């Protein structure tokens, strides 16, 4: 709340305030690493705002990193499936979601993830991409 | 004021500062565990929401003495018995108490048969929270799988327990992501309003707890009590207690 | 350093007045022990006893000397002298390997030497071998005092060379009938052993409460000590007879009932594991053992105790021995490593009211509390069935946290066979763990 009350601050403010691609990492960043109730609803109005403003937003490497991130702890393996496509086409790729290993480590959830969900035809091609 | 009473001076801070009469509070100790009863009587109860059996069976195992069983499932139990059971078992009261000796018994009695809100209590701290999630998606995922009966009763119906099911999960994913335990629903301490707040309607409601709790007090300490008749006798009376004071009109 | 002279001064060598007899071996000292000082009793000599089990200081009456391992060289000879005070004639101890390398026993003037066997399972391996020989090392009067040595032992011919050499040796064995006692016939039964030996005298019979072949050894060497000592064939009889339980030492409790109850206590996978296949050999129906570990000690034996039971086991009962601060889940835990379950999946089948049986075929049921395992499993047995429990013995003491409650597997064996009849008659089945009440399903 605290980060989102900046965010609001700025996106409902004049042009030079807008909101741009690292804003908005940021505020999802806010909400995944929460250690509170749950915030995937959220992120996911979050993202719809993002997506809303495609003209001037577009994602970069930290965006699908955090959401494949947020997606995969909260157990939803579809949406997070869609972003890590979108994570592969950058040459960082997955060294941007390991994070060093730090936070719980989302790239091996990831990977977990898929296998527990039995979708092992996208386990491969996260393989791939590592 | 007398000592240890509800105005009692050392509780609540000095009479005549005084001020902290108004903040200060105490508490009572329940030898029983109680139930909420914002929690059970209340409809929709969310202690039959979280423990998915019928507000029925909850009424009856607080206010009906009757038991249930295996109450805990995170210890071994060696018993074919199964929920609750209205009817007290004949083999439970003289055969199986003296097999395994009085002393023996009661180390694992509330691990085969629980009775009152301490069957509840220790059954919603049994719960695996995240099995409850597992098998009320499957389980809602099934009903659904079927679809329509051809029957408006039977569709009714099948309303109604996939809304149950989902009012459960979602009780269940609110309580693993805060730090409250679903034990916190059976309260086993009572905080007493402050004085000030209570001057010479509901102190003759806290006396009426106490000394009932009291009296159930005498039912245990004193050397092999006659159990059952007596000691529900005190211990619905005790949660009645509990249950006028928080909410008299449900 | 050594000093004890005092020891043998105050007490005026107190060893020297009475009659000193010596035990030794790996196994079968305990049962040894009761067998010659009941032995000693039936010939009405005064016997004093110096066992792990008890310090008997005459007759039936205990004593509770501070049995911290090995006593006092100068403490040891203390008693001994109060002993003989009172008037003991007859002495008997377990020669225990460490006691006398220790110098514990250095003024003891020892009688009869007993030599059960040497297994070496207990370090060294010659100097273990020498170290057993300083008991008849201490042998020196060669025509007074007596020898007496097992020849099943490939090391009695060691044995008996040591000390003098002219000392009389009595030889008994199973097996080499030219030794001066052999087992003409013998027969094993779950409630009682019947033997007929050849005694140089004659032919004797017995049948007493002891189980299995290892401890005929014992009564082997009970009967062949009174030949020793020259005692009438009839006395020995009695005196054998006499004894039916040691306390911890596969002990028999029989309340009139169609199966035995043997307490014995074992606790190591080899104790455990040369026991098992000892009670295999009475021919029983099935076998029924519980067994426990301590808590935060040994962690490392405990998924071998489960291994060796549920294979020499048909059903099995693990449970809590010592938990002492230790969670007595987490050792059952650590147990069911052993087979590959947890007690996750373990209270998972107690969901179900059926807990699968093992890839042999065996049963395995698990209960943390202890008085409720042993009770529980007599209910278990049937006719022709053997309940063995272990871990225990004769400790009457369940170390809970840091309090030491008292708890003893007698009493509980006991009032388990008393009580048993009682839940059959009221629709009990005690057959598998999920008990079938009346009112079940």
């Amino acid at each position: 709340e605290v980060a989102y009350a900046t965010f609001e601050n700025m996106e409902y403010g004049e042009d030079f305030m807008k909101p741009d691609t690292e804003t908005y990492n940021w505020v999802i960043q806010a909400y995944t690493r929460a250690d509170s109730y749950d915030r995937v609803q959220d992120v996911a109005e979050l993202l719809g705002m993002m997506v809303e403003d495609y003209k001037r937003v577009q994602p970069n490497v930290k965006t699908h990193a955090l959401l494949v991130e947020c997606f995969t702890k909260y157990c939803v393996v579809k949406e997070a499936i869609r972003h890590f496509r979108a994570l592969k086409n950058f040459e960082g790729g997955t060294k941007v979601l390991h994070n060093a290993g730090n936070f719980e480590d989302p790239l091996s959830l990831y990977l977990r993830a898929l296998c527990r969900e039995g979708r092992i035809v996208e386990l491969i091609d996260a393989l791939d991409a590592m | 004021p007398e000592k240890d009473g509800l105005f009692c001076e050392r509780i609540f801070g000095p009479i005549k500062d005084s001020r902290i009469r108004r903040y200060q509070m105490g508490y009572i100790k329940l030898t029983c565990p109680v139930t909420h009863v914002w929690y059970l009587k209340r409809l929709p109860s969310y202690i039959a929401n979280l423990l998915d059996k019928p507000l029925k069976e909850l009424e009856g195992l607080v206010y009906c003495d009757f038991s249930f069983a295996r109450p805990i499932t995170k210890k071994p139990t060696f018993l074919r018995l199964r929920g609750s059971f209205e009817y007290e078992i004949q083999s439970w009261k003289y055969s199986i108490p003296l097999f395994f000796t009085t002393q023996g018994f009661e180390i694992f009695r509330n691990r085969e048969i629980s009775t009152g809100a301490g069957a509840i209590r220790e059954q919603l701290a049994d719960l695996d929270l995240r099995i409850i999630i597992e098998n009320s998606l499957v389980e809602w995922k099934q009903l659904g799988e079927e679809g329509p009966t051809g029957n408006e009763w039977e569709d009714r119906k099948i309303v109604r327990r996939k809304d149950f099911l989902v009012r459960r999960m979602e009780l269940a994913k609110h309580f693993i992501r805060t730090n409250i335990e679903p034990e916190w629903m059976v309260l086993c301490l009572l905080p007493v309003l402050p004085p000030e707040l209570r001057p010479i309607d509901i102190n003759e409601l806290y006396r009426r707890v106490i000394y009932r709790n009291n009296t159930l007090t005498d039912l245990l300490t004193t050397s092999r009590s006659t159990p059952g008749e007596l000691v529900m006798c005190q211990e619905k009376l005790v949660q009645e207690a509990v249950d006028t004071l928080l909410d008299n009109g449900i | 350093a050594v000093l004890a002279a005092l020891a043998s001064s105050f007490y005026r060598h107190p060893s020297k007045n009475m009659a000193v007899i010596g035990v030794t071996g790996t196994n079968g000292k305990t049962t040894t022990t009761y067998l010659i000082k009941s032995l000693y009793e039936a010939m009405g000599v005064r016997t004093g006893m110096f066992s792990t089990v008890s310090c008997y200081v005459h007759g039936d009456n205990k004593m509770d000397s501070p049995t911290t391992t090995s006593p006092d060289a100068v403490l040891v000879q203390s008693m001994m002298a109060k002993m003989l005070h009172n008037g003991t004639e007859a002495l008997v101890m377990e020669a225990s390997p460490q006691e006398l390398a220790s110098g514990k026993c250095d003024e003891v003037d020892f009688d009869i030497a007993v030599f059960t066997n040497l297994t070496r399972e207990d370090g060294t391996d010659e100097e273990y071998r020498d170290a057993e020989a300083k008991l008849f090392a201490r042998m020196v009067d060669p025509e007074r005092h007596r020898k007496v040595v097992n020849i099943d032992d490939p090391n009695a011919a060691f044995f008996v060379q040591q000390g003098n050499p002219d000392v009389p040796v009595v030889t008994f064995a199973m097996e080499n009938t030219k030794a001066d006692v052999h087992p003409l016939k013998f027969e094993l039964s779950l409630f009682e052993t019947q033997v007929l030996v050849n005694t140089p005298q004659g032919i004797l019979e017995i049948s007493s409460g002891l189980l299995g072949r290892h401890n005929i050894y014992n009564i082997l060497a009970a009967v062949a000590v009174g030949i020793a000592v020259g005692a009438p064939l009839e006395d020995i009889v009695r005196g054998v007879e006499e004894v039916d339980a040691v306390p911890g030492r596969c002990e028999l409790i029989d309340e009139e009932q169609a199966f035995g109850v043997i307490v014995d206590h074992a606790n190591t996978p080899d104790g455990l594991s040369r026991l098992l296949d000892s009670v295999r050999e009475l021919k029983p129906r099935r076998i029924i053992t519980v067994i426990g570990c301590a808590g935060e000690n040994e962690r490392g034996k405990r998924p071998v105790m489960t291994k060796i039971a549920t294979e020499k086991s048909d059903v099995t009962m693990l449970t809590s021995d010592n938990p002492g601060n230790e969670d007595p889940l987490d050792i059952l835990d650590d147990m069911l490593s052993g087979i590959g379950w947890t007690m996750q999946e373990y209270l998972k089948h107690g969901e179900h009211d059926y807990y699968p049986p093992l890839s042999n075929g065996h049963r395995l049921f698990l209960h943390d509390v202890r008085r409720v395992a042993v009770r529980c499993a007599v209910a278990m047995g049937e006719e022709g069935d053997m309940v063995v429990v272990a871990g225990k013995g004769h400790e009457s003491y369940q170390l809970e946290g840091d309090k030491k409650e008292f708890y003893d597997d007698r009493e509980e064996c006991r009032e388990a066979l008393q009580y048993v009849d009682e839940l059959h008659q009221a629709g009990i089945d005690t057959s598998e763990f999920p008990w079938r009440l009346p009112e079940s399903h």
